[PDB]
């Protein structure tokens, strides 16, 4: 065994080591930390203890479980809340007596006291099985199954043996599978390491919408699934809000919540949030929660689980998405990961990069990015899978000329900037058509066309109307709106229009929160007919201010549109919209004459 | 053995390998004097540790050890009410014996039984300026950010004298059910400033149920971390024992990370940016992760840490760290100082992430929280168009604009300007701002919805 | 000439308000942030160097 | 003792330290120069050598003086001149016959062979006594008994000796305590660590009530002892001549000058021109050089002797304070103070922090201003004393922007803003009400109130028409003086006034040269009582004009007060005050009919 | 890039090599250094960085039978946005002139969006006629 | 400034002693150190740069005896019109006073163009009688 050398902070030096990777896994002492090794420096091997440690004792014994660090693949995972270093934190409640995980402790991945539910596949005796093909199931879900059960990657053979169909235990053996003599024996689960990405026969082009519920990110730039976002933060960015509405409203089967080492409160937040919040198409079993699975991480919790969140967030997402289960993982918040690359970097000694923050930052975290993507299922059968990997980031550094936000600008395929005015306003979250994109949006727009939409031509019209309006600010503020000509002057004020009802996505209410692709169409729809209507009225010989008091009530019932249920008219198209068009073609030929 | 060397607050042991981690050493010095130390690494037959008494005047073979054999512990007890310490736990008033019924080893994770249910219930302290804007939740963390040239601690000790007035008052709407107790940690300030909160603790009488610590900065950079931490132990133990809400105030943010500094670029860590630590986070995190409800789910510890900034910007390296911790943060800004408004918080850009969560139906109006939302955005708009209409005069700024103008005015001058012993209440926040809010038109107040509208304007 | 004074004086009145107010303090808020940075990676470097 | 094994250069590095401790002041070499021990590594120890070690060589002796970096505080100490370590600058003048202290020569902290006629206190054989009990006390003043002798801190006992009155040499014993067999002798002087803080019985908020005998600092934001004050400087600002008169003015028991690393032509003018000045409270003898003890160290001289520099002083301060007296401690500057810290960790490759300024800097800013303050005086008589801190602070970049200005800012209560412009006019100091605030004014003004003084009402009531009278002024510009009224035109004259009688002082008088409570007091009583009753006119039918032509006599007064004796009534109650209360009410009459 | 000049030598032939992405190409060079004897120099970038960029850029140029060719698009995204930043700031030096894409042009909607004001090639007149 | 000291005080004369240029002997301070583990402050330029200018600075001010004297004008050559570049700024605290000479009067061709706008002496009136 090891004999630790030398404890100096959080990094541990130990020697009398052999074999060891440089993920290999690790237990420190009788107190058993989680700790991984580093580096070999001679004989001696430098491990950093993430762990907590008040009272380890130089000269204990390190053992090495002989295998890097992985995370287990398997049913019972859904419905069940884990650190980034995999003990249920249900389990620690009961045990411990303690909400949070106290050191010198280490318990088991997955409860092993449950019997689940198999039911045969589609492969029989003597069928050739190869890994992600589809052995069997087991129900987790009341709709659905969230966990089928695959052959691990990397294994193959014939199967000699598949036990019948019953309620079996996940310790318990059901498979014998014949590669090279008796291969071994299979159970429910099995396990992968997270450095490893899972494999998958070949990766398809994203063409399939992301419906992220909300007005103001459908409308300014769609994103799809199989995209990457980058949003960027400075505390004004409402990244609870916008990530609980991630998970209720995204149609995905699957939502994988990771906690990146967050305030402990807003992981909270979410959890119980949950239960409350109904699904998108009936079933109770927790609703939400049910179809949410949650990596809880808190800022001074082992810093081995907050490093490990993404990347057992993101396997947890490509064992579901081979599969063929769609996915939305939610990455909250990766800057306090490279955050702790940047405390690593420190405590080792070696040099870093820009600002302190690692070189080895841009190379890894394109890597993650990397991961997602929407694809064709690893595995015979053949299925389409997805992930989504929504990421928030934030500055330290006062600016957004930093290495964490600048490294994942030039990686990211959607952008939704952040600008703190309009944050201060309060119109989470805050966007302009300058400080964003989506290069996805084109691909998108011709998707949403065929659905009913007039999409394609509300996209280039919304970019335009804020865009005209950045422009004509400037000119305001310091020369005077003397200058600008009344066309103008209306262009500025459809477009605050759309500031505060769009953007503002706090609400009260599921109405104020939750817009569907078709209301969020409307809307836009409206609004554009107003201005057209309104440029043409002032221009055959009509006055900003003449204009604007004429449609007065019915520009008050255009703002209060939005606090309105969607699930009325033909099915979130009202009839309260379609009339309002009849109103504005009226309201034209009065403004005008 | 003995010492071989000392750099700086490191000191640099010869001594076996035997020792835990954070185990306290002996130094026995030949002038007559013990320090204390504890263990910041251990290494093949040597130690490298931070004493907390001294910094300086470590010998080589003059001075020996003895190692004490018991980790760093607080010995944390619930009648540690209206007693006063230091920022070691020794008494400088003659406040009663430390003694001991339990030991709770500092390492911002005691037995760490924080929140997995977020906090619903209001704690107000009758200001308006804060509560409406900030909806305080009962193991939230908002720091209070100010700059140079403000008074701080004035608004600190707001918070302190008029909180035990209004709380009674909150317990029969149900925003409380149970007492409240305060835990004040002072950090690297004068004497003046120390003495200045001790007064309004006795000035209240609520120096019975306080409980003071107080580290001054002459007093060792190492003995100032320890400082809040010790609190923060304290704290855990009073609401876990006894069920109380627990407020702590930490003040100032500056001085402790000042402390942090001169122990990272006399460590053999290179610091982060600009030579603020690479850990300086990590350090900041382990205040922060202690907020929540404790066990037996009617205690709580809630955070208001004081933070001034010493370079006047959130572009500085704390600012931006605290910032992302906390749930929020209530900004004060140096305007409105120089003007005559008390309290001088500015409501321009503070916010509350757990604002709705915080706000009620059992003890609050529904309507805190929409009325919140006019507020935030009627302000900030108001305050963008009086610096524009320095700019335009009258030729960009229309009738609307000049009832934005007059909004701005008023809500300087009564919501934000009350004395310091004015309490008010939650309902007579809300009626006050519904009268400024009511010169503008139905069409104008539209983040709102017409229900709400159309019973109060 | 009177009505003409009237309308001149009134535009040079608002340019005066403008460059004070919005674009003087501009530059100074720009040219530290931008300080601020570029300190740290002249400073940084000698205690990369150092170590 | 030790031998040196290497010199690499400025720092000296020696080996056979088996007892050197990391605060010890060293000789190195055999040309003796001054060294402080900063880190030891082993036997070997790193000295940082202040002064030039050309001429140093290798296997050379060094020898310890057997404590560390200290200050002698002795009899004596008035009319002379120090460096910041202490050693007599004049004692080096005489001898070596050069002004300045070149290398390798040295000379004991105060001169040695002065003898001093000591006279016996409280105390007798056999009878215990504690540190800060007098037990006797020398004459160096002809005013008070600046020396006490006092028992030193981290002494008691029972005293074996007591020797009587008579003359005795600073190197022959007086006292012998007993306390676990003979403690030591003691002779006049006693040693005490420069960085270390005097202990006393406690310290209290700084509210102790005494004049700096000018009239601005009192009646705009009240003055303060036991204070801390920032002013910024920029080295011909006009803050130098202040100092001087700061000095002078003030009828505190002392004042310790500290010339922290200066041009030196500074340093040249209070040698000389303190002699030359006459005392505001009477005294001969060299009349302000007698209460001052001065410290000068010029900006070439050892960075050592200017990092000791402020904390010198402040404990030459302290220790005066445990003698109940009131001292007043004036520093320019703490920007060359910061400086020097740079100086040093850069030559030993200890890293700096923020600005390139070292990481050390805010808790040593801070561990200084601690010091300073009201305390009751250590020792069982108990007395109140008080040290007033007045630090300058100017730019270390070329910038405000710089750690020192804004870390210090932060620390003080009391900020006093300085001019060029009002130095150029005449005005010396130069504090306005909109770059300066003191929050210790509350406590100052309400023990104001309760002498005799209507002070708290007044001083608010001042600050508001100085205020007011900004914005009024900015009116005039834009429209011009048709827009302002009788009651606004009232508002910029007794603001004039206001500014005129305080603000303005340049030594025209020695009424100007020295001012007591009651003269500040009378001025403001009487331009408030104006300008209420003349708003109050104008309100009942009367005219700027008019009130202008009829006051007059009564008017012109006033603004001469300060030329005139303020003995005009009694002795220090101003009699041409006195009676303007009579004339302003007939005037009033007379103005309203 | 190798390939590229067996191409143009061999059998003179105009070929195009495309080499996308630099930034990536330097961030990699970036990582390794954190171990080497060899020291970083400005920004953390290598001082030999520029050494580095030239092994890549130096198989470009017409080739000895003066009717094959290798010409050469590098392809850059500044990760930062400015210009001063050290991966364009070194290779702007290396070549002789440059082409600016801008965000100015994307916002208001255009395609393909090329400012023209800083962008200069010093070689240009020389070689067409 | 050695040899001035001894020519001032010993047969007492009154010596002007021009130095230049400050800048260049910056620069050899800055440039020593490449095996030194002393380590410098802002802009590459020492953290101890206000050491080395003072020991210039030292020899400068009234002999004893004082009819001699020595009396010291250091020439300072800004490299980029930078008042904020840190030679100037330390040497500035230290000094009574600066003579600034601007580029603008040069261009008109006023010859000497000392601009004398923002020049000070603080010891004007002591010096004249």
């Amino acid at each position: 065994y090891g004999a630790i050398y030398s404890v100096s902070g959080p990094v541990v030096i130990a020697e009398n080591m052999i074999g060891c990777a440089m993920y290999e896994l690790v237990k420190v002492g009788h107190d058993n930390l989680v700790g991984e090794v580093i580096r070999i420096d001679g004989d001696k091997a430098t491990i950093q203890v993430y762990e907590e440690t008040a009272g380890l004792t130089v000269g204990d014994p390190v053992l090495r479980t002989g295998k890097p660090l992985s995370v287990e693949l398997g049913p019972g995972l859904m419905e069940t809340i884990y650190d980034g270093i995999q003990r249920p934190l249900k389990a620690i409640k009961e045990e411990s007596q303690s909400i949070y995980i106290p050191r010198g402790i280490d318990t088991p991945a997955l409860d092993r006291t449950i019997k689940w539910q198999f039911t045969p596949g589609k492969f029989q005796v003597g069928d050739h099985i190869s890994g992600g093909d589809i052995y069997g199931s087991v129900f987790e879900n009341s709709l659905i199954s969230s966990h089928k059960i695959l052959l691990p990657p990397r294994s193959r053979g014939t199967i000699t043996w598949i036990a019948p169909a019953g309620e079996y235990t996940l310790d318990e053996k059901i498979l014998e599978v014949e590669f090279d003599g008796k291969k071994s024996d299979f159970t429910l689960y099995h396990t992968w390491p997270v450095r490893v990405p899972r494999p998958v026969t070949e990766k398809l082009s994203a063409d399939y919408p992301l419906l992220t519920g909300q007005r103001v990110l459908d409308a300014l730039f769609p994103c799809v699934q199989g995209g990457t976002t980058c949003i960027p933060g400075a505390f004004g960015c409402g990244k609870t809000v916008i990530s609980q509405s991630l998970s209720k409203y995204s149609n995905s089967d699957a939502i994988i919540y990771v906690g990146c080492g967050e305030r402990g409160n807003e992981m909270a937040e979410v959890l119980m949030e949950f239960p409350e919040l109904y699904t998108e198409m009936s079933g109770t079993k927790e609703p939400i929660m049910k179809r949410t699975t949650l990596v809880a991480n808190t800022s001074n919790m082992p810093v081995a689980a907050r490093e490990a969140s993404i990347y057992t967030g993101i396997t947890l997402a490509e064992y579901f998405r081979d599969q063929g289960k769609n996915v939305s993982m939610i990455a909250d918040s990766s800057s306090r990961w490279a955050e702790a690359l940047r405390e690593i970097s420190g405590r080792l000694g070696e040099m870093p990069a820009d600002q302190g923050f690692p070189a080895y930052l841009g190379a890894k975290l394109a890597s993650f990015y990397e991961r997602a993507g929407k694809a064709v299922a690893l595995g015979s059968p053949d299925r389409t899978g997805s992930v989504s990997i929504v990421a928030a980031v934030s500055p330290a550094g006062g600016d957004f000329s930093d290495p964490v936000t600048t490294a994942t600008l030039g990686i990211t395929q959607v952008f939704w900037g952040l600008d703190k005015k309009l944050a201060q306003r309060k119109h989470f979250p805050s966007i302009n058509t300058s400080v964003s994109y989506s290069k996805y949006t084109n691909v998108l727009n011709k998707f949403y066309d065929s659905n009913y939409p007039e999409f394609p031509v509300l996209r280039d019209r919304m970019k335009e109307i804020l865009s005209n309006a950045e422009e004509l600010e400037q000119v305001v503020q310091l020369v005077g709106k003397s200058a600008l000509s009344d066309s103008d002057k209306i262009t500025l004020d459809v477009a605050t229009l759309i500031k505060e009802d769009f953007l503002q996505q706090n609400g009260y209410s599921t109405y104020d929160a939750f817009c569907p692709i078709w209301k969020t169409f409307d809307m836009m729809r409206a609004f554009i007919s107003y201005h057209d209507e309104a440029q043409k009225a002032v221009a055959n010989g009509a006055n900003w201010s003449k204009l604007a008091d004429s449609t007065g009530d019915v520009k008050h019932a255009v703002s209060s549109s939005k606090f309105f249920e969607p699930s009325r008219g033909e099915k979130e198209v009202h009839g309260e919209f379609e009339k309002l068009l009849s109103t504005m073609q009226e309201r034209f030929a009065e403004s005008t004459d | 053995n003995t010492v071989s060397g000392v750099n700086g607050p490191l000191v640099i042991l010869e001594k076996v390998k035997f020792p835990r981690y954070n185990e306290i050493v002996n130094l026995t010095l030949p002038d007559g004097t013990v320090r204390q130390g504890q263990v910041l690494e251990i290494r093949g037959d040597r130690a490298i540790v931070q004493v907390f008494e001294g910094t300086s005047g470590i010998d080589v073979k003059k001075t020996t050890v003895e190692f004490t054999g018991e980790s760093l512990r607080i010995p944390v007890s619930e009648d540690m009410l209206g007693r006063i310490f230091d920022g070691s736990g020794r008494p400088i008033d003659n406040g009663p014996k430390v003694f001991a019924e339990d030991y709770l080893d500092i390492n911002g994770s005691p037995i760490n039984p924080y929140a997995r249910i977020y906090p619903e219930e209001m704690i107000s302290t009758g200001v308006s300026a804060i509560d409406t804007m900030n909806s305080i939740a009962r193991g939230q963390k908002i720091p209070i950010f100010s700059a140079s040239g403000l008074p701080h601690n004035e608004i600190a000790a707001q918070i302190c004298r008029q909180a035990g007035l209004v709380r009674p008052t909150k317990d029969v709407h149900d925003g409380h059910e149970e007492n409240f107790s305060i835990v004040f940690a002072a950090m690297g300030v004068n004497l003046e400033t120390a003495r200045f909160f001790k007064q309004d603790f006795e000035e209240n009488g609520s120096l019975e149920r306080t409980s003071l610590f107080l580290n001054l900065a002459n007093d060792p950079t190492i003995e100032r971390i320890i400082t809040p931490r010790l609190a923060l132990t304290t704290a855990e133990y009073l609401a876990y024992q006894t069920e109380r809400h627990v407020l702590t105030i930490l003040t100032d943010m500056s001085s402790y990370a000042d402390a942090l500094r001169e122990v990272s670029a006399a460590r053999e860590e290179v610091p982060g940016r600009r030579g603020y630590p690479g850990y300086m986070y990590t350090d900041l995190s382990t205040i922060y992760e202690r907020a929540g409800r404790v066990e037996g789910r009617n205690g709580s510890i809630t955070q208001i840490p004081i933070l001034t900034m010493p370079n006047d910007d959130i572009t500085h390296p704390i600012p931006d760290l605290t910032g992302y911790i906390t749930e929020g943060q209530i900004f004060v800004d140096r305007q409105l100082h120089n003007k005559g408004i008390y309290p001088p918080i500015n409501v321009l850009p503070s916010l509350s992430r757990l604002m709705k969560s915080a706000i009620g139906e059992g003890m609050t109006r529904k309507d805190h929280g929409d009325v919140s939302n006019q507020l935030y955005a009627k302000y900030a708009i108001g305050k963008d168009a009086a610096a524009m209409k320095a700019v335009v005069g009258e030729e960009a700024l229309s009738i609307e604009d000049k009832l934005s103008l007059e909004f701005l005015e008023k809500f300087e001058k009564t919501f934000i300007t009350q004395g310091a012993y004015e309490d008010r209440t939650v309902f007579e926040s809300l009626d006050q701002a519904w009268s400024l809010l009511r010169i503008y038109p139905k069409e104008m107040l539209n983040r709102i919805s017409p229900k709400i509208l159309d019973e109060f304007y | 000439a009177f009505i003409i004074l009237d309308e001149v004086i009134k535009v040079t009145n608002r340019r005066v308000n403008a460059i004070e107010h919005v674009i003087i303090p501009r530059t100074e808020n720009t040219i530290a942030y931008i300080n601020s940075e570029l300190d740290e990676l002249d400073r940084e470097e000698f205690y990369r160097l150092k170590k």
